[PDB]
């Protein structure tokens, strides 16, 4: 699929794996990827995401469909809930004929991603989510009413 | 109408211009009106009718 | 080690599993990927490189550097020889502790790697090297005598 | 001086502006001196000593 939303912590061996065989199937001589994995910070035990799944979608299907008029491959997966010190939470790849056009994507999807894809992040201590509002930011419109 | 709450925001969904000035009497929500961008039926907007489904969405950070 | 230098094709598995466990080991919250891939153009078997590997070594040496101080660990492979249709010939890392300072170095040093590094490519057709003139890049200072 | 050549160019390896001159005279090398850079010791250049080893680099294409 062109987006996976999973349960917990992402099997980055495995949807590398699976990306990479993509890749060579379809004669591809450029991949890019980029994994986000959690790391300890202070003494948290992780970190938890709420999705908006509709949105996300549809979101993300624009960036793919924009890829693939440019003859690139996007895809991504990323965990929904919690997710612990050393887990990954994000993944995904731009791959393609030639590196110029993936890679120029992978760097204008991440970042756009990090400001717009519709995903709440909380601090896991103490067992309890803490919302991370200093690190976060408003989505097109904010503030409307 | 139906009016869902994304992420932080503690208030239950529920089915209650005119929707600002509900939302603005609400103090659950004087945290949040400031910050949220608005979707209507899953698509961001910055008219009305039945069944509309409206989702107030706090800044996010994916990742 | 920093840079490695493979006879044939790359187990990007391997190395891509070692990367990832250094970024674990090391609390790094961001990690970049690219890896080059050998495609079939026209009916080729692969494609075969030379590398003068002192000067690789250096030139790469200041590429590490320069990430380290920014806090970025940049790491990569590259194959000598002999690599095949659907083989990878080339794999770098750039991982961090913020996904900022690494993707940056990972682009710009894509793009110097492409134009400076000192390795010859020629595609393999009917057992034979044909140098790909064509596609190469000038070093600096080229046609000094 | 020894006299290196790397990636596609077919000369073998010798040991013979006075150099610029000797190899603008080698017919296997005319295809080359026009887009080749140059290295003194491993080092790019853009003096001369005793055991010092220059090499030529036609244009790269690594990936």
């Amino acid at each position: 699929a062109v987006l996976k939303i999973i349960q917990g912590a992402l099997d980055t061996r495995e949807l590398l794996k699976a990306y990479q065989e993509e890749a060579c199937a379809k004669n591809f001589g450029a991949f890019c990827v980029f994994v986000g994995i959690v790391r300890k910070e202070d003494n948290i035990q992780g970190l938890s995401f709420d999705i908006y799944e509709a949105l996300l979608k549809t979101w993300f299907e624009k960036w793919h469909h924009k890829a693939k008029d440019l003859g690139v491959v996007l895809k991504m997966a990323h965990s929904l809930g919690d997710v612990l010190i050393g887990q990954s939470s994000f993944l995904c790849v731009s791959m393609g004929k030639n590196r110029k056009n993936a890679l120029e994507l992978y760097e204008n999807f991440i970042e756009d991603f990090k400001h717009n894809a519709p995903i709440w992040k909380y601090d896991l201590i103490h067992n309890k989510r803490i919302y991370a509002k200093e690190r976060s930011h408003p989505l097109k419109g904010s503030g409307l009413l | 109408v139906e009016v869902r709450f994304f992420g932080p925001i503690k208030e239950e969904n529920f089915f209650i211009k005119e929707l600002r000035a509900i939302l603005q009497e609400k103090e659950g929500l004087k945290e949040w009106l400031g910050v949220c961008a608005i979707a209507l039926n899953d698509h961001l907007i910055d008219p009305l009718k039945d069944g509309d489904v409206i989702s107030l969405l706090p800044p996010v950070c994916g990742g």
